[PDB]
């Protein structure tokens, strides 16, 4: 019974960890888009810094 | 794992193919028109200067 | 990413589901057989009379 | 004992057979639909999140 | 520009469509096989006699 | 469209039809078995004489 409880808990924990992986993936994708923006702002700032 | 309903790898491939196709489209438009700054969305200030 | 999130919680893992089905079928045939042999258990009583 | 009116072993076998059949049924539905969480009775919060 | 606008709405993206068709085929074949096993399930009843 | 409409009312859903055929076969074998066991019900009478 202890083993069954531990096994079910660990499988549910693996599911929770998969959810964490997916959450990190969404955050990572959003941050990548912010990065792609920041490159464009930097390039345009370099352009506009020309007098 | 062994899922059938949703294939994440297919979605990744489609998105990357879309990025490549967008780059190809911009390159083809630049070649055809001969103007790098066409459709001012590309380098908005450049088109004003031009 | 959200579609992957949904897959992680909604879609079925065929690798384990098929094994579960196979073990269930094995248990089904075993259960039918053992239920039969349990049904011939009282016939041994119907030997002495 | 050698009683013939009732058979406890048959009843136990029937119960275990029913449990195995229920497991077979849920596995068969999960294969056929391809969705682990259908018929919300399994993982009620899972279907809400999905 | 209006032809492009019609494209963004009307016509279909083959990259998604081919993948959807493949997934549907896999699902249909899996469903046929599991239905065969489902109709095989009550055969165990016709074991004890 | 009319061919599809005729299909909706005329042709047979082979999934359901095969399920019904398998079920009917199970009922046939079960019926002949239970009838066989029903035929020796009076044989118990042909014990005391």
């Amino acid at each position: 019974n202890r083993f069954t409880a531990n096994v079910r808990g660990l499988t549910q924990a693996a599911r929770n960890a998969n959810d964490g992986i997916s959450l990190a993936q969404t955050t990572e994708g959003a941050a990548s888009e912010v990065n792609t923006h920041l490159q464009r702002i930097r390039e345009l700032t370099v352009q506009a810094s020309n007098g | 794992a062994a899922v059938i309903n949703t294939n994440y790898l297919s979605l990744v491939a489609q998105n990357n193919l879309n990025k490549s196709q967008s780059s190809l489209g911009t390159a083809i438009e630049r070649l055809s028109s001969g103007l790098r700054i066409n459709s001012a969305k590309d380098d908005a200030a450049g088109m004003a200067i031009a | 990413n959200l579609s992957s999130a949904r897959s992680r919680i909604q879609d079925a893992d065929y690798a384990t589901e098929v094994s579960n089905m196979s073990k269930a079928q094995i248990l089904q045939q075993a259960g039918t057989s053992v239920l039969a042999q349990a049904n011939q258990v009282p016939q041994t009583v119907l030997s002495l009379l």
